[PDB]
RNA sequence: GCUGGGAAGGCCCGGCGGGGAAGGUGGCUCGGGGG
RNA sequence: UGGGCCACUUUUGGUAAGCAGAACUGGCGCUGCGGGAUGAACCGAACGCCGGGUUAAGGCGCCCGAUGCCGACGCUCAUCA
RNA sequence: ACGUCGCUUUUUGAUCCUUCGAUGUCGGCUCUUCCUAUCAUUGUGAAGCAGAAUUCACCAAGCGUUGGAUUGUUCACCCA
RNA sequence: ACCAUCUGUGGGAUUAUGACUGAACGCCUCUAAGUCAGAAUCCCGCCCAGGCGGAACGAUACGGCAGCGCCGCGGAGCCUCGGUUGGCCUCGGAUAGCCGGUCCCCCGCCGGGGUCCGGUGCGGAGUGCCCUUCGUCCUGGGAAACGGGGCGCGGCCGGAGAGGCGGCCGCCCCCUCGCCCGUCACGCACCGCACGUUCGUGGGGAACCUGGCGCUAAACCAUUCGUAGACGACCUGCUUC
């Protein structure tokens, strides 16, 4: 049934604390609770972390349990997980998120404009094909 | 044309629970549920808009039945988001649970 | 809010929804709560019976007719178990009490309203899945409930019409995905305003 | 201090409201659990107390010391003059329970039954049911009695017959009919219908409802005795001659705690005039009553193949307090509820 | 403590496939089909090989009491592909010193009659459980034979015959008349 | 500002090395798989 | 005024006592207020009439002001928890 | 057994907090309800349980637990 | 009047206990997960009462000006009660899992399964969606033109758990408008200020005028009955064959 699991070398995403909106990379386990967490492309040094802000990522780094920073961020840059989360759907969810936050009240006058223009074409054509697919004269 | 206020419960006087504080009373404002999201409403205007029966003079209008009684947000009450307010007169208790509108109008935005 | 708010019991423990409904209605809103033969209670069932069957034991011994009325129906327990956390006897708690209105399965009104859920007092979240629980429908009918069957049955045939909305919903939804695809030309330059902005990813 | 020597208490509790009958006819409250099996039939009727009297039978009961031997028993004599059917109702099955759907009244309804819609029907101009006939007739009606009709086939689960009581066959005083809602058992919702509508403003004698020697049960209203005190009421001891306020009392009426006079404790009140229901009458006869064919038929009534007698149920110089029994009437074994000429309810066993 | 990881594998024989639907084993054997939810149990269901049909059970951060459910779905498991290819075949000796118990077995082994049991004149009617066949050996003077692919069905089937025939105000240790499951075993015999 | 004139840590593949190992990499051995 | 009573601790008689008798300090009596649901004596704190701020002891599911913290780590299932 | 830990308030003491401008003081009679530490009855387990009988224990207070002689008696004792 | 006679009832979850399967503890085990049987107990049924609790149905006020119902938002107004300040018209649910889509198979043209393809920190997302209000006048480009709006009529269908609601046609009568981007100017621009902005033609009570369609009754007292009864109350009768 599991698909992501923790391990060292995956990537997580920080869903609250202080690291809120990072990734990191488990580099090692410590009671069931905690991991050792290290993001060293993602400006957040080695420390601690508890598996409640964590949420798994499918990216799976290979390096050695413990290992220091230089080599975690080799394999960090070598198939590149910055450029590969933004181009996930989870991440660009995040992003969407962000910017319809920070839109204003022009930005939301425009995009009201938009949406009603676009939901009325939208609804025209499905009523011309729910008219069309009413045309069913058949045994 | 709009709303332009925002909408607040009268949930009650500040209190202990054997001892009730009736010159300051604390709204519930519809979305702030967390302390640190109530800046924004610190020192706006507040009213308890209400109808009687006798009519009574508008401001810029013709007398109707409609009164207020006008006060402000002072500050934040708990971690959830309460706010209390001082009215000119303290609020009568038949409006807890009802309308009170936040104006927006002394704004530092 | 202004509207009434519409509960789903089901998967709902008693005294955790009990609570937020109780504050609920102190503030001036108007809940509604269905399905209150699907609320749930920790702990074993047996556990649970022997309550209310000590509830039952609780009568005035000179004059039962006075004495404490004992509901078996799911949606009056329930409507009981918020009275115990209201002040009923006093003018503000019977006006909030009044705002409350619980139903055993969803009857008409309702039945074609969405209904709300609380994850605060949901079952899933807040007991551990190793735990026992019990159904309210199943306490009601075995201390003197009488319409367990009937209500089963309706709710089996609101069920079966919910099935054929949601399958005419899913096939609207299926020709609005169609119709977007259709009309993708005139509809990009609105299309992308809303990207720009976060809607519509 | 516990009481000095057991005794069990005086009285049930659970008739405690020992209180006038808010109702004269006796109402079922529970008919007999309907399997749509069976074939449609009614389950309840309407009789009227004649009176009573006895019999002599052979029994037939083994290992018994009154096997083949002669016995004597008291019956008493129902007149049951046949019911009218005059309308349907429909009743859906809710979480709240059952609550009427919707009820059809036949066309041409009678005197007698009109009487009862009235309190006053000497000064009464007789409108009941005058606007509601002229549907039976219009287009418009009819239709909306046919939309009525398929409704109640698929929207109801149990159906029920109200019929009356035929007050001119009967020798009584009164002469407003007795009405009730008789259910339909054994049979699909619409097949019930179709046997309901079919015996609208029709007769149905106590022959198609109940059988001979088959267990019955019987619902009335009890004689009224007036207010009575705790000796005839709840038959407690009476106090001994040297008592000083009145001997016909109970003593002690509760102890000092719980402070407060219990509900179980025996107390002056209404005595009689209760409602009732006996399970287990059995019917020792359905009587044919008075024919004409040629010449006045009377023998069927009292005459059985031993005593082949041209006599009649009827005692000689009639039954005492009611008059002359004429129409049907069912012969049941022992004693029933309710003084003579009172209207007693006869239902189905709900037992096997 | 937690322990990470809890895990055993059951091995699934050639002719029987197995069909996990969530906790719902579906076991598909010569003899028929056995279908059982372990809904109330929280672990992991895995069908590891397409050559040699493995089924793995996993618990993760099981305590000491939800560890003992690991081996108890194997084992209920294995049931299963035991009943499905070679069935459980129970026999029943009915003992008594006087009155011999009379078995007579109603309409295709669903219903049990036992007429004189300790001499006495009530007859014992016991209904087998759906999927269970109850059936008079011809080997021995003295047998039932219960034959079924559910263990938990046939085993409470012969435990219902077993109680229906119990001594009463008297000695059990003296009146030893019954009728008792004898052994427990499998049809096919393989 | 102080501290062990902070402790760790980052970069300089830290370089000349030495030693230790194991929650043992590669390799090798044994046992189960995909062409 | 010269009837006292209560609490920590020490302490005598008594099986013990919301019993009887002493020592020491404080209290109630003479004292309201916050908390202990409720309560002479416990805990906090002693009081003119008020506004603002902050606390004590005690609390923050709902009654009922305050956790509506994405609180931390464990322990525990009770058919009289 | 020697020891030792409890429970109860249907005994009797101990105390004297309430009542001395008054809470009618024994027993019986009558009547209701409650408890269980179960005599009987229902369902069970155990035996030095062959059967019959009896004893120990469990769930268990739904139901019942009587007529009399002597005594004011509560108690007691006997008859059935 | 046990001093005569008649009648007195079914089910469910389960207790104790005895078991099944089965680990823990490669054995065993009634227990841990999961199951079985199980009683004067418990709950309900049967039975008694029937809520400041509902339902269905009937009849609903004159022979004279006399009361009432429905239809009209029909109008002019009074007295009184105030709340509120967009909507969401619905799968079932699982949680050691879910959601969506598609070809073959089976069910009488859609569902139901088996592949296969996607999504899953839910984006076919309630952290969501829909509607979005300054109004008009010149004036072009797009959307549409298979359009809109008629308390216009008429017909039909679906909804009963409290349906008090929702939908679809036919005919008719009007706008080429209304939605987006532009051109073009105007409107009390009331000279900084609050109760503004909706539901709303709100609820309730008397009363006037205005048209149409309709209705012409009961209850109580008094009297009587005695199936009843302290009194109330209750069961009954009172110009037709
Ligand atoms: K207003
Ligand atoms: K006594
Ligand atoms: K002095
Ligand atoms: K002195
Ligand atoms: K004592
Ligand atoms: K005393
Ligand atoms: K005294
Ligand atoms: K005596
Ligand atoms: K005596
Ligand atoms: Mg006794
Ligand atoms: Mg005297
Ligand atoms: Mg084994
Ligand atoms: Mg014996
Ligand atoms: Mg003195
Ligand atoms: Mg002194
Ligand atoms: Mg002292
Ligand atoms: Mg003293
Ligand atoms: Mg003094
Ligand atoms: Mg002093
Ligand atoms: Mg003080
Ligand atoms: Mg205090
Ligand atoms: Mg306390
Ligand atoms: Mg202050
Ligand atoms: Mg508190
Ligand atoms: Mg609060
Ligand atoms: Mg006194
Ligand atoms: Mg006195
Ligand atoms: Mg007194
Ligand atoms: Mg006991
Ligand atoms: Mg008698
Ligand atoms: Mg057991
Ligand atoms: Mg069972």
């Amino acid at each position: 049934v599991f698909r992501r699991f923790v391990e060292v070398g995956r990537v997580a995403y920080v869903s609250f604390g202080p690291h809120a909106g990072k990734l990191v990379a488990i580099v090692d386990v410590i009671d069931q609770n905690r991991a050792l967490v290290d993001g060293p492309c993602t400006q957040v040094r080695r420390q601690a972390m508890p598996f409640k802000c964590m949420q798994l990522t499918d990216f799976i780094l290979k390096f050695p349990h413990s290992a220091h920073q230089k080599y975690v961020r080799q394999a960090w840059q070598k198939a590149d997980i910055n450029t590969k989360w933004a181009a996930t759907r989870w991440a660009k969810k995040i992003e969407a998120r962000e910017r319809k936050a920070k839109m204003t009240d022009f930005d939301r006058f425009k995009v009201m404009k938009a949406k009603k223009m676009r939901n009325r074409i939208i609804k025209n054509e499905v009523k011309k094909l729910q008219k069309a697919a009413l045309l069913k004269a058949s045994p | 044309s709009g709303r332009l206020w925002s909408k607040a419960i009268f949930a009650g006087y500040k209190r202990g629970l054997r001892n009730q504080r009736e010159h300051t009373a604390l709204l519930k404002i519809e979305g702030v549920y967390a302390r640190d999201e109530t800046e924004f409403y610190l020192g706006k205007r507040c009213a308890y808009v209400y109808k009687a029966k006798n009519n009574t003079v508008t401001p810029g209008g013709k007398p109707n039945k409609t009164r207020v009684i006008w006060g402000k947000v002072t500050r934040a009450h708990g971690n959830s988001g309460m706010v209390r307010a001082k009215f000119r007169s303290n609020l009568p208790a038949k409006a807890i649970g009802h309308r009170i509108r936040v104006m927006l109008y002394p704004s530092r935005i | 809010e202004v509207q009434v708010l519409v509960l789903d019991g089901r998967g709902h423990l008693l005294g955790r929804l009990a609570a937020i409904v109780a504050k609920q209605v102190l503030l001036g809103r108007k809940v509604v709560v269905v399905r209150c033969e699907g609320i749930n209670i920790s702990g074993n069932f047996y556990r649970n019976k022997l309550k209310y069957l000590a509830f039952l034991r609780k009568r005035m011994n000179t004059n039962p007719s006075r004495g404490p009325y004992h509901f078996r129906a799911p949606s009056r327990i329930f409507w009981r178990t918020v009275r115990g956390m209201l002040p009923h006897k006093t003018k503000r708690g019977q006006a909030a009490l009044d705002r409350l209105k619980v139903f055993d399965g969803i009857p008409p009104p309702y039945d074609k309203k969405k209904r709300m859920v609380v994850p605060a007092a949901l079952k899933v979240v807040r007991l551990k899945p190793t735990r026992k629980f019990a159904y309210l429908g199943r306490l009601a009918h075995e201390v003197g409930w009488k319409y367990q069957a009937v209500t089963a049955t309706l709710e089996e045939k609101r069920k079966e019409k919910a099935k054929i909305h949601y399958r005419k919903k899913k096939q609207l939804m299926r020709l609005r995905k169609q119709a977007e695809k259709n009309v993708e030309k005139k509809i990009d330059k609105y299309t992308e305003v809303l990207k720009t902005h976060g809607l519509l990813v | 201090s516990h009481r000095k020597f057991s005794a069990p208490r005086h009285g049930s509790l659970g008739f405690l409201p020992r209180k006038r009958s808010s109702r004269h006819r006796g109402k079922v409250k529970s008919f007999p659990k309907d399997d749509p099996s069976k074939p449609v039939h009614l389950t309840a009727f309407l009789g009227y107390k004649a009176g009573m009297t006895h019999i002599v039978r052979e029994v037939d009961r083994p290992g018994s010391k009154v096997n083949k031997k002669e016995v004597v028993e008291a019956v008493t004599i129902v007149e049951t003059p046949p019911m009218v059917v005059v309308g349907i109702v429909g009743y859906v099955e809710t979480p709240r329970g059952l609550r009427t759907f919707k009820t059809v009244f036949a066309e041409h309804i009678s005197d007698e039954c009109k009487r009862r819609f009235y309190k006053n029907w000497h000064k009464s101009k007789k409108k009941a049911f005058t606007k509601y006939c002229k549907k039976w007739q219009d287009e418009d009606g009819k239709k909306q009695l046919e939309k009525d009709f398929s409704s109640m086939k698929k929207y109801c689960q149990v159906i029920r017959v109200i019929a009356h009581t035929q007050m001119r066959l009967l020798p009584l005083r009164q002469k407003k009919a007795h009405l009730m809602e008789i259910q339909v058992n054994g049979g699909t919702v619409a097949e019930k219908l179709d046997w309901a509508r079919e015996r609208l403003e029709q007769q149905v004698p106590v022959n198609q409802v109940f059988g001979q020697d088959e267990m019955i049960d019987v619902i009335g209203v009890t004689k009224g005795k007036g207010y009575k005190g705790v000796t005839s009421r709840w038959h407690t001891k009476k106090l001994p001659r040297k008592t000083h306020r009145g001997l016909r009392k109970v003593a002690c009426i509760g102890a000092w705690h719980p402070a407060r006079v219990a509900f179980s404790v025996a107390r002056a009140g209404q005595k009689g005039y209760h409602h009732r229901t006996e399970i287990n009458k059995k019917i020792y006869k359905i009587g044919q009553g008075y024919l004409i064919k040629d010449g006045k038929l009377i023998k069927n009534n009292a005459s059985t193949d031993y005593d082949l007698s041209d006599k009649s149920i009827n005692p000689l110089g009639g039954f005492v307090h009611y008059g002359e029994v004429t129409n049907d009437f069912v012969m049941l074994k022992g004693c029933v509820v309710g003084t003579k000429k009172r209207v007693l309810t006869l239902r189905k066993s709900l037992l096997v | 403590m937690k322990t990470i990881l809890s895990n055993q594998t059951v091995d699934i024989p050639e002719n029987v496939d197995i069909t996990l639907k969530g906790r719902t084993v579906i076991v598909k054997g010569p003899r028929g089909t056995l279908r059982r939810d372990f809904n109330h149990i929280n672990v992991e269901l895995s069908l590891l090989g397409k050559k040699k049909k493995r089924l793995r059970v996993d618990k993760w951060w099981g305590n000491r009491k939800e560890l003992a459910t690991v081996r108890t779905i194997c084992s209920h498991v294995q049931n299963m592909i035991k009943g499905v290819t070679l069935g459980f075949r129970y026999k029943m000796r009915s003992v008594y010193a006087h009155f011999p118990i009379n078995v007579v077995i109603q309409e295709n082994g669903s219903l049990v009659e036992i007429r004189n049991f300790l001499g006495e004149k009530y007859i014992r009617r016991v209904r087998m459980r759906p999927g269970v066949a109850c059936s008079v050996s011809q080997a021995q003077k003295d047998e039932l034979i219960l034959e079924g692919n559910d263990i938990e069905l046939v085993s409470n089937s012969a435990a219902l015959i077993q109680q229906a025939t119990t001594v009463k105000n008297k000695d059990i240790r003296k009146f030893l008349d019954g009728i008792y499951v004898s052994e427990k075993g499998t049809v096919q015999q393989a």
